[PDB]
RNA sequence: GGUGAAAUUCUUGGAUUUAUUGAAGACUAACUACUGCGAAAGCAUUUGCCAAGGACGUUUUCAUUAAUCAAGAACGAAAGUUAGGGGAUCGAAGAUGAUCAGAUACCGUCGUAGUCUUAACCAUAAACUAUGCCGACUAGGGAUCGGGUGGUGUUUUUUUAAUGACCCACUCGGCACCUUACGAGAAAUCAAAGUCUUUGGGUUCUGGGGGGAGUAUGGUCGCAAGGCUGAAACUUAAAGGAAUUG
C-alpha cells in the first residue's frame, strides 16, 4: 500500500479557511496555505472559493515534499465560540482528494469544553 | 453495624468499673487491675511511653485514643479532661474482646 | 393577559435552572426555555463522498460525523425562523414536525 | 528564500511490539548539524495513530493511541505507549438522551513505574419487554456501578506492565469483566476503558524499550 | 418616561435634597 | 527593632564536645523542645532546613541562601517566605519566587528553612498616633519623623523654594542624577495609581 | 451595663483617630489579647506577649506564631502544603 | 483578527496555524427531560466525614399536645458595601474604530470596578404560579417519580435462589400533562379561579377612581447605597381589565 502519511489539519472558521499539512507528528509542517492568501476580499477570506484555491498549493506543495496521503482533522473555532463548521471546511476538504492526494481517517477535533469561560457577548446578546 | 468506640466506653461507665489518670491507671497498672490503657493522643510522649512501659510489662492492652484528653473524657462522660483511662471492670460492654 | 400556560419553556416545580449562552446571538436564556436542535451531518457532506472514496485508501471505510447540539434563544430562533408564529390554537401542540 | 525542504532528512516510524503493523509512516527533521543534533528535534515527538492503522481491523476504528518516540537510530525511531484517547465522533454517537451517563476514572501505577489515569464509560439501556420510555438508573446504582469499575481497573492495572495494559485493552477484557461485575446491578449498555493519560514516567532504560522494540 | 428611569430620577432627586437639608445641619 | 520572633535552636558540636547555639528567625509553628533537623537528608516538616535541590517544587520556605553557606539572604521578614517553582540539574540550580514578585535562580544546594516566618499580620495594624511610630523607629534608626522638602529653603532641598510650596519641576529624577539631585521619585519607570493589580508576569 | 455598643475595648481611644481606624484596630486588639487553646497541653492557657510569639501558661510552650493572631490564615494552609508535599515524597 | 461591509489591532523580533511541556483562575458541557430535592432564595464531576429531610411501610408509642398568626426571629438571587486573598474569563466606568445629520449608543478593539474566595454588611427582584395557609366535598384519561402489596409474568447466571433489572394490577404521596364543563367567570380561562343572592368550616394578609407618590415629614435600621414605616395640599373624567371587528 505504501504512500507517506501527513496530516491535514484544516481550521475552518467564519472569517478564513486554514489548510495546514504537517507530518504524523504535528512537529514539522508541510504545507500551510490559508483562504485570505488567494484572494483580496476581507469578506471571501472564508469563501469555499479561496478554500478550494488554497488546497491547491497545499496539494502541490505534498507532491514537491513527496507527501502523497493525508489524515484529515477538521476544526471549527471551538472554546467558547461558534462551534459550527465553518463555509470553506468542505471545499478543502474536496479540493485535496480531487488533487490526487490519498485520503482517509478523517476526525472532527474542534475543541469543546466541559463547560468553562464564561462566553463573549454579556447576556443581553449581540443585539442587531 | 459498627459500634465506634466512644458508644462502647458509654456502656464501661454505667455497667462497668475505671479509673482515670495518671497517678491511679500507674497504681492501678502495678497491681494487675486493668485490663485497658486509653491514652489521650495529646498527652506527651514521655507519659505515653511511660505508660506503655508500664502496660507492655503487664500484658495490658493499649488503646491509643484518637482525640485530646478535652474530647477523651467527654467520650468518658465527664466534665472535666483526662489524659488516660483504665479499665478495671468490663461491664456490658466487650471491648476488651472486640476489635480493639 | 397570559398568553402561554407554560409561561416560557416547562419549569412547573423548581424556581432556578442555569442559563445557557444563545449560539446566534450569545445572549442568556435559562435552559428550561432556549430552543433546542440537534444538528448531526457527515464530515463529507453531500458531492464529495464520491471523490473521497476514490481518492481515499481502505476498502470501504465509513463517514465520521459531527454532533452538535444547537440552542438558540428566543430572538434568534424566531428570527431565524428554527420556529415560527403559529395560530391561537396551533400554539398548543407541542408536538415535532 | 532556500526552499527549505532540501535540508531535512526522513525517519521510518516503528510501532512497538504489542501491536501488528508497526511501520506507521514517516516524518522529516532538519540534517545534523554542528550543535544541532536532528536526534534532538526527533526525541520528543509524538504520534497519533488509530488503532484500526496498528491492529489493520476496522473494529478498532475510533480508539486512537498516541506514540512517543523516546530513541532514534539509523533512519528508525522507536516509539512507546504514549495514551489512547476515543475519537470525538465515536465518543458523541454514544451519548443520547433518555438514559444515564456513568463515567469513572482512577490513577493508578503498573509494576513498571508509570503513573496513569485511565477512564471509563458507561450508559443505562432498555432491555427485552421495557415499555418505559427512558430507562435512568437509580443513584444508588450508579454509586455501585462506580465503585465496581474502579476496583476493577486498579485492579487490572495494578499487576500489570505498560505493555500488559496495552496488551488487555486490544481485545478490550476489561469491558467484558465491566459488563460481569455489573450486570447484577443494572443492564449498563456500551462500556468502554476510553482514554488512559500518561502521568508519571519511570526514569529512562532502553533496555525495556529495546525489549518491546526490535526483536521480532 | 419608562418606570425604572423614572425611579431613578426620584432617587437622585432625594440624595440631592438630603444633600440640601444636610447644609443646615 | 525587628518584627517576627528568633528562635535559639541548640546543636551539638560536631568536632569538640560541647553545645553550640544558632539564632534562626522563627518560624510560624516552630516551638520550645521542638527538634530541628538541618542538611541535604533532613525530612520535610516545617523548621527544618534543606538544600534548595533536595525539596519538590511547591515548597514554601524561609530565609534561603544567595549563595550557598552564606548562611541566609531571601525572605527573612516577618511573614514572609519563597516559593521553590522548579528544578534543572544541569549546573545544580533551583529557580524560586521571591516575596518582591521576582523570579530568581539560585545553587540547589542553597539552604532554606521550610515554612514562612512567623510574626504573621504586623503591617494590618494601624498605628494610629505619632507616639506608636515614634517608639517603632525608636528601636530602629533615627529616620522619623520626616519634614516634605517642598517645607525647607531652596538652601535645604531641590523642592526648594516657596511663595507656595510646590516642586515646580519634574518630581521624576534620572538614574544618572548626581547624589544632591536625587529626591522625589527616582528611577520610575512609571508614576500615578495603577490600578494593574499583577506584581509578577 | 452594656457599657459601650459599637467600641469595646476601642473606648480607650475615646473620640480620636477616626472611626475606620479605631474599628480596624479593634479586630486585631481582640486577636492579640484572647486566649487561646494549645496543641500540646489541650488547656486554653495560651496568651500572646511580643507579637510573633504565643506562650501557654500551663506548660510553657512557646510557640512562633501570627502578629495578632496564634496561627495565620496562609500559614495553615502552607502547613498542608508541606505535609501534602511531603507525603508525596515518602509514599 | 474582526464584520453585513470596514476600521482600530497583531505581525519576517515569525503574527495566525502546528507540536511538546507547564502555570493561574473560573466553570462543571454532552447525559439534561414538561424528571428530582429544599420554606423560599436556590441546588448538577468523584470520593470521605458531619448532622438533617419527605414520602412510604407499621396490630409500636404519647394522647388533643393543634390550625392560622400583630409583635418578634432565621434564611434570603444579583448588584452593591468593609477588610484580606485571588484576579483566567467575561466585563458597568473610561478609552477607542466605525455607523450616523448628530451617535455620549446599538456593532468592533483595549479595559477599570466587578465577576471567585475568607470574615463582615446589605434585605431588595416580573423574589411569578403576578394565584396565603389548614380542613372537607364535587370528573373522566393516560404517562412519570418515591415507597409498599399482589404473579405456578418475562428476560439475568450454570438457570441457584437470590438480590437486580424489566412487565402487568393495585395503592398511598409527588412534579406535571390530556379531555370535559356539573359548576365558575367581564372574558381570557379555571379540576379550582367550583361546591356564593339557595350569600356563613377555621384563619393571616392586602385593595376602595386616576394623579400628585411611594413623594414630603417624623421614627427606625444601615458604614454607605439604601430598606421598613409613610402623609397632605392641589389636580383630574377618566385611567384601567378582557374580548371583537378594522
Ligand atoms: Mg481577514
Ligand atoms: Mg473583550
Ligand atoms: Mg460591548
Ligand atoms: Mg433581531
Ligand atoms: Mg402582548
Ligand atoms: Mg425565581
Ligand atoms: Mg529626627
Ligand atoms: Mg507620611
Ligand atoms: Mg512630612
Ligand atoms: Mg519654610
Ligand atoms: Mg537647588
Ligand atoms: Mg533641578
Ligand atoms: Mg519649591
Ligand atoms: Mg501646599
Ligand atoms: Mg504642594
Ligand atoms: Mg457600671
Ligand atoms: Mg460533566
Ligand atoms: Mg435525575
Ligand atoms: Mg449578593
Ligand atoms: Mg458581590
Ligand atoms: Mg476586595
Ligand atoms: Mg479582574
Ligand atoms: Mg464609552
Ligand atoms: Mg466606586
Ligand atoms: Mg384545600
Ligand atoms: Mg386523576
Ligand atoms: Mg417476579
Ligand atoms: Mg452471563
Ligand atoms: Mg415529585
Ligand atoms: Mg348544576
Ligand atoms: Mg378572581
Ligand atoms: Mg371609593
Ligand atoms: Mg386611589
Ligand atoms: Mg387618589
Ligand atoms: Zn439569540
Ligand atoms: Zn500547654
Amino acid at each position: 500500500n505504501s504512500q507517506v502519511f501527513g496530516v491535514a489539519r484544516i481550521y475552518a472558521s467564519f472569517n478564513d479557511t486554514f489548510v495546514h499539512v504537517t507530518d504524523l507528528s504535528g512537529k514539522e509542517t508541510i504545507a500551510r496555505v490559508t483562504g485570505g492568501m488567494k484572494v483580496k476580499a476581507d469578506r471571501d477570506e472564508s469563501s469555499p472559493y479561496a478554500a478550494m484555491l488554497a488546497a491547491q498549493d497545499v496539494a502541490a506543495k505534498c507532491k514537491e515534499v513527496g507527501i502523497t496521503a493525508v489524515h484529515v482533522k477538521i476544526r471549527a473555532t471551538g472554546g467558547t465560540r461558534t462551534k459550527t463548521p465553518g463555509p470553506g471546511g468542505q471545499a478543502a476538504l474536496r479540493a485535496l482528494a480531487r488533487s490526487g492526494l490519498r485520503i482517509g481517517r478523517i476526525e472532527d477535533v474542534t475543541p469543546v469544553p466541559s463547560d468553562s469561560t464564561r462566553k463573549k457577548g454579556g447576556r443581553r446578546g449581540r443585539r442587531l | 453495624s459498627q459500634e465506634s468506640i466512644n458508644q462502647k466506653l458509654a456502656l464501661v461507665i454505667k455497667s462497668g468499673k475505671y479509673t482515670l489518670g495518671y497517678k491511679s491507671t500507674v497504681k492501678s497498672l502495678r497491681q494487675g487491675k486493668s485490663k485497658l490503657i486509653i491514652i489521650a493522643a495529646n498527652t506527651p510522649v514521655l507519659r505515653k511511653s511511660e505508660l506503655e512501659y508500664y502496660a507492655m510489662l503487664s500484658k495490658t492492652k493499649v488503646y491509643y485514643f484518637q482525640g485530646g484528653n478535652n474530647e477523651l473524657g467527654t467520650a468518658v462522660g465527664k466534665l472535666f479532661r483526662v489524659g488516660v483511662v483504665s479499665i478495671l471492670e468490663a461491664g456490658d460492654s466487650d471491648i476488651l474482646t472486640t476489635l480493639a | 393577559p397570559k398568553k402561554r400556560a407554560s409561561n416560557g419553556r416547562n419549569k412547573k416545580g423548581r424556581g432556578h435552572v442555569k442559563p445557557v449562552r444563545c449560539v446566534n446571538c450569545s445572549k442568556s436564556i435559562p435552559k428550561d426555555k432556549a430552543i433546542k436542535r440537534m444538528a448531526i451531518r457527515n464530515i463529507v457532506e453531500a458531492a464529495a463522498v464520491r471523490d473521497l472514496s476514490e481518492a481515499s485508501v481502505y476498502p470501504e471505510y465509513a463517514l465520521p460525523k459531527t454532533y452538535n447540539k444547537l440552542h438558540y434563544c428566543v430572538s434568534c430562533a424566531i428570527h431565524a425562523r428554527i420556529v415560527r408564529v403559529r395560530s391561537r390554537e396551533d400554539r398548543k401542540n407541542r408536538a415535532p414536525p | 528564500v532556500v526552499d527549505p525542504f532540501t535540508r531535512k532528512e526522513w525517519f521510518d516510524i516503528k510501532a512497538p511490539s504489542t501491536f501488528e503493523n508497526r511501520n506507521v509512516g514517516k516524518t522529516l527533521v532538519n540534517k545534523s548539524t554542528g550543535l544541532k543534533s536532528a536526534s534532538d528535534a526527533l526525541k520528543g515527538r509524538v504520534v497519533e495513530v488509530c488503532l484500526a492503522d496498528l491492529q489493520g481491523s476496522e473494529d478498532h476504528s475510533f480508539r486512537k493511541i498516541k506514540l512517543r518516540v523516546d530513541e532514534v537510530q539509523g533512519k528508525n525511531l522507536l516509539t512507546n505507549f504514549h495514551g489512547m484517547d476515543f475519537t470525538t465522533d465515536k465518543l458523541r454517537s454514544m451519548v443520547r438522551k433518555w438514559q444515564t451517563l456513568i463515567e469513572a476514572n482512577v490513577t493508578v501505577k503498573t509494576s513498571d513505574d508509570y503513573v496513569l489515569r485511565i477512564f471509563a464509560i458507561a450508559f443505562t439501556r432498555k432491555q427485552a419487554n421495557q415499555v418505559k420510555r427512558h430507562s435512568y438508573a437509580q443513584s444508588s446504582h450508579i454509586r455501585a456501578i462506580r465503585k465496581v469499575i474502579s476496583e476493577i481497573l486498579t485492579k487490572e492495572v495494578q499487576g500489570s506492565t505498560l505493555a500488559q495494559l496495552t496488551s488487555k485493552l486490544i481485545p478490550e477484557v476489561i469491558n467484558k469483566e465491566i459488563e460481569n461485575a455489573t450486570k447484577d446491578i443494572f443492564p449498563l449498555q456500551n462500556i468502554h476503558v476510553r482514554k488512559v493519560k500518561l502521568l508519571k514516567q519511570p526514569k529512562f532504560d532502553v533496555g525495556a524499550l529495546m525489549a518491546l522494540h526490535g526483536e521480532g | 418616561m419608562r418606570a425604572k428611569w423614572r425611579k431613578k430620577r426620584t432617587r437622585r432627586l432625594k440624595r440631592k435634597r438630603r444633600k440640601v437639608r444636610a447644609r443646615s445641619k | 527593632g525587628r518584627g517576627a520572633p528568633l528562635a535559639k535552636v541548640v546543636f551539638r558540636d560536631p568536632y569538640k564536645y560541647r553545645l553550640r547555639e544558632e539564632i534562626f528567625i522563627a518560624n510560624e509553628g516552630v516551638h520550645t523542645g521542638q527538634f530541628i533537623y538541618a542538611g541535604k537528608k533532613a525530612s520535610l516538616n516545617v523548621g527544618n532546613v534543606l538544600p534548595l535541590g533536595s525539596v519538590p517544587e511547591g515548597t514554601i520556605v524561609s530565609n534561603v541562601e544567595e549563595k550557598p553557606g552564606d548562611r541566609g539572604a531571601l525572605a527573612r521578614a516577618s511573614g514572609n517566605y519563597v516559593i521553590i517553582i522548579g528544578h534543572n540539574p544541569d549546573e545544580n540550580k533551583t529557580r524560586v519566587r521571591l516575596p518582591s514578585g521576582a523570579k530568581k535562580v539560585i545553587s540547589s544546594d542553597a539552604r532554606g528553612v521550610i515554612g514562612v516566618i512567623a510574626g504573621g499580620g504586623r503591617v494590618d495594624k494601624p498605628l494610629l498616633k505619632a507616639g506608636r511610630a515614634f517608639h517603632k523607629y525608636r528601636l530602629k534608626r533615627n529616620s522619623w519623623p520626616k519634614t516634605r522638602g517642598v517645607a525647607m529653603n531652596p538652601v535645604d532641598h531641590p523642592h526648594g523654594g516657596g511663595n507656595h510650596q510646590h516642586i515646580g519641576k519634574a518630581s521624576t529624577i534620572s538614574r544618572g542624577a548626581v547624589s544632591g539631585q536625587k529626591a522625589g521619585l527616582i528611577a520610575a519607570r512609571r508614576t500615578g495609581l495603577l490600578r494593574g493589580s499583577q506584581k509578577t508576569q | 451595663a452594656k457599657r459601650t455598643k459599637k467600641v469595646g475595648i476601642t473606648g480607650k481611644y475615646g473620640v480620636r483617630y477616626g472611626s475606620s481606624l479605631r474599628r480596624q484596630v479593634k479586630k486585631l486588639e481582640i486577636q492579640q489579647h484572647a486566649r487561646y487553646d494549645c496543641s500540646f497541653c489541650g488547656k486554653k492557657t495560651v496568651k500572646r506577649g511580643a507579637a510573633g510569639i504565643w506562650t501557654c501558661s500551663c506548660c510553657k510552650k512557646t510557640v512562633a506564631g501570627g502578629a495578632y493572631t496564634v496561627s495565620t490564615a496562609a500559614a495553615a494552609t502552607v502547613r498542608s502544603t508541606i505535609r501534602r508535599l511531603r507525603e508525596m515524597v515518602e509514599a
